[PDB]
């Protein structure tokens, strides 16, 4: 809300930039390695197979 | 007779406090939306006051030049007079007796009959210099006698135009008198002219303020169930 | 101190708050010098009866109530809506003055919302009355050895009287169905009665002089108040301010919003005072809350 | 969610204008018009409501 007396707001710890970076990393992992990167080290594999 | 629709007119600033870009709800005396207003011309009968009156006058109607308020003509109690002339306005409150049908190649005043026990005699600035329409609002609470008006040009004579208007608190006095009736005043040279009368009744209204702080729109909270939802 | 321990682990903790303190204090009042006439309100001799109570509307002055504090001649002094000592610097729109004469014992029924013959029938004081009343004995003047009968009051009437009314008509009281028409029959009574003031009467029967002062606080600009001195204004810093009784703390700043000529101050959001018109230069000053915030301490 | 937080916050802010049976909703007026030994009985009834 706007500025007045009594109360204030606090910014979140993670900015929108970091959340977008996390989502981009997740998308890259799931399109380049399937489910392998969730269990452990990422394994490269083409999308068709 | 000749009752006419009010067409969402007659609102005023109630609190004399600046507000801007906010919606506020107030409860005060107001003229209900879409109510009857009484049309007069050739004649000027007496009417009761009835806890507030809304007044108006059409453009080019130079005949109307003042008002008068009281309870009895016999000069038994206190009574008020307002008369406009070329240089000032005559605002005196004193126990006058009055001519029943006065008038204001030219002719002049013929109004008073007697005077005694006066209380207030200030001379003030005159409120007037497809023509201009006139609106006025009068009420009495706590002995105080607020006057509201705003002057504006319109293009039609024998009707009340649409649109919105809100009136400002121009002048105010602690007369403390008991008003029950009133009368208008007309000028004559030695001639009919339209004016309208409406009565107030306390209802809760919602007011809209624009960015400049003036009144731009308003709704009545008891007219329409849709307005109740609003 | 906050965590109640001699050792604290690594982290961040909220301890307390801070506020910027004001550096000066400024007072503003209109420059008006004329003294309005309290002289013929208390030292005057021509006063009226109970039901003929005098009406005086006094404005456009400055007043010093120190005469009311220290004059021992005033027998009783009981204010209500405000503390008596504070009238020296509060500022008021208008002051109402009433004067009338009451027998001493009926002083207690001149009270906010009190019940009594004079209260219900002559002069009733409203519940939310924000003023003050003064009274003192006057047996030395309003009494004659042969008895003074010039003072009258009305005590037979049907209904209660509204807070601010006056009646002087003395129509015969129709206590019964008989239309006696101006003759006091057994079924009729004359509404008036006179107090028989004599110097031999008891102290309770001795006459008393009563003056009533009432105040109201509206949004209209004030006209009458005390002689508190004004001073120059300070801008762009946290400072205490006083404007015709309106007090607070904030930062004064120029404004771009335009007030109407009949407007004085603003309450734009949640009834908060954000702008105040300067009584001297007529320029609108913005009010800004003084800076504040929390304190957090980072420790390893 | 955003609206239902905003309305709650706005209603919390608006509650500061309530009177709670006192002679005035502004605390500065309370402590500038009255003598404290009879002004605390006016302050407490605002304190409880807030
Ligand atoms: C005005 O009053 C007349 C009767 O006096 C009534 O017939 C008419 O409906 C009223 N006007 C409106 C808009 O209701
Ligand atoms: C107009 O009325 C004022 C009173 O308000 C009076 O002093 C003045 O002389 C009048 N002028 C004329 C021309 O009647
Ligand atoms: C008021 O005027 C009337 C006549 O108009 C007069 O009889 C009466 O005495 C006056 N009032 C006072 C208080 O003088
Ligand atoms: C005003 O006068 C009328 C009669 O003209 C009367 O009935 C009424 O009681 C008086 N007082 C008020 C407050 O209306
Ligand atoms: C205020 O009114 C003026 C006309 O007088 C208009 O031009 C302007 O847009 C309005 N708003 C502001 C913020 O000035
Ligand atoms: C206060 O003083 C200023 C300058 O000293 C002056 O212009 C102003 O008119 C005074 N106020 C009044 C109400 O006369
Ligand atoms: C009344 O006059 C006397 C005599 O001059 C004076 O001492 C006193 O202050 C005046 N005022 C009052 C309230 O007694």
């Amino acid at each position: 809300a706007q500025k007045f007396n009594g109360l204030t707001v606090l910014p979140p710890l993670l900015t929108d930039e970091m959340i977008a970076q996390y989502t981009s990393a997740l998308l890259a992992g799931t399109i380049t390695s399937g489910w392998t990167f969730g269990a452990g080290a990422a394994l490269q594999i083409p999308f068709a197979m | 007779p000749a009752y006419t629709n009010s067409f969402t007119r007659g609102v005023y600033y109630p609190d004399k406090v600046f507000r801007s870009s906010v919606l506020h709800s107030t409860q005060d005396l107001f003229l209900p939306f879409f109510s009857n207003v009484t049309w007069f011309h050739f004649d000027n009968p007496v009417l009761p006051f009835n806890d507030g009156v809304y007044f108006a006058s059409t453009e080019k109607s130079n005949i109307i030049r003042g008002w008068i308020f009281g309870t009895t003509l016999d000069s038994k109690t206190q009574s008020l007079l307002i008369v406009n002339n070329a240089t000032n306005v005559v605002i005196k409150v004193c126990e006058f007796q009055f001519c029943n049908d006065p008038f204001l190649m030219e002719s002049e005043f013929r109004v008073y009959s007697s005077a005694n026990n006066c209380t207030f005699e200030y001379v003030s600035q005159p409120f007037l210099m497809f023509k201009n329409l006139r609106e006025f609002v009068f009420k009495n609470i706590d002995g105080y006698f607020k006057i509201y008006s705003k002057h504006t040009p319109i293009n039609l004579v024998r009707d009340l135009p649409q649109g919105f208007s809100a009136l400002e608190p121009l002048v105010d006095l602690p007369i403390g008198i008991n008003i029950t009736r009133f009368q208008t005043l007309l000028a004559l040279h030695r001639g009919a002219a339209a004016y309208y009368v409406g009565y107030l009744q306390p209802r809760t209204f919602l007011l809209k303020y624009n960015e400049n702080g003036t009144i731009t729109d308003a709704v009545d909270c008891a007219l329409d169930p849709l307005s109740e939802t609003k | 101190c906050t965590l109640k321990s001699f050792t604290v682990e690594k982290g961040i903790y909220q301890t307390s708050n801070f506020r910027v303190q004001p550096t000066e204090s400024i007072v503003r009042f209109p420059n008006i010098t004329n003294l309005c006439p309290f002289g013929e309100v208390f030292n005057a001799t021509r006063f009226a009866s109970v039901y003929a109570w005098n009406r005086k509307r006094i404005s456009n002055c400055v007043a010093d109530y120190s005469v009311l504090y220290n004059s021992a001649s005033f027998s009783t002094f009981k204010c209500y809506g405000v503390s008596p000592t504070k009238l020296n610097d509060l500022c008021f729109t208008n002051v109402y003055a009433d004067s009338f004469v009451i027998r001493g014992d009926e002083v207690r029924q001149i009270a906010p919302g009190q019940t009594g013959k004079i209260a219900d029938y002559n002069y009733k004081l409203p519940d939310d009355f924000t003023g003050c009343v003064i009274a003192w004995n006057s047996n030395n003047l309003d009494s004659k050895v042969g008895g003074n009968y010039n003072y009258l009051y009305r005590l037979f009437r049907k209904s209660n009287l509204k807070p601010f009314e006056r009646d002087i008509s003395t129509e015969i009281y129709q206590a019964g169905s008989t239309p006696c028409n101006g003759v006091e029959g057994f079924n009729c009574y004359f509404p008036l009665q006179s107090y028989g003031f004599q110097p031999t009467n008891g102290v309770g029967y001795q006459p008393y002089r009563v003056v009533v002062l009432s105040f109201e606080l509206l949004h209209a600009p004030a006209t009458v108040c005390g002689p508190k001195k004004s001073t120059n204004l300070v801008k762009n810093k946290c400072v205490n301010f006083n404007f015709n009784g309106l007090t607070g703390t904030g930062v004064l700043t120029e404004s771009n919003k335009k007030f109407l000529p009949f407007q004085q101050f603003g309450r734009d959001i949640a009834d908060t005072t954000d702008a105040v018109r300067d009584p001297q230069t007529l320029e609108i000053l913005d009010i800004t809350p003084c800076s504040f915030g929390g304190v957090s301490v980072i420790t390893p | 969610v955003v609206n239902q937080n905003a309305q709650a916050l706005n209603t919390l802010v608006k509650q500061l204008s309530s009177n709670f049976g006192a002679i005035s909703s502004v605390l500065n007026d309370i402590l500038s018009r009255l003598d404290p030994p009879e002004a605390e009985v006016q302050i407490d009834r605002l304190i409880t409501g807030r």
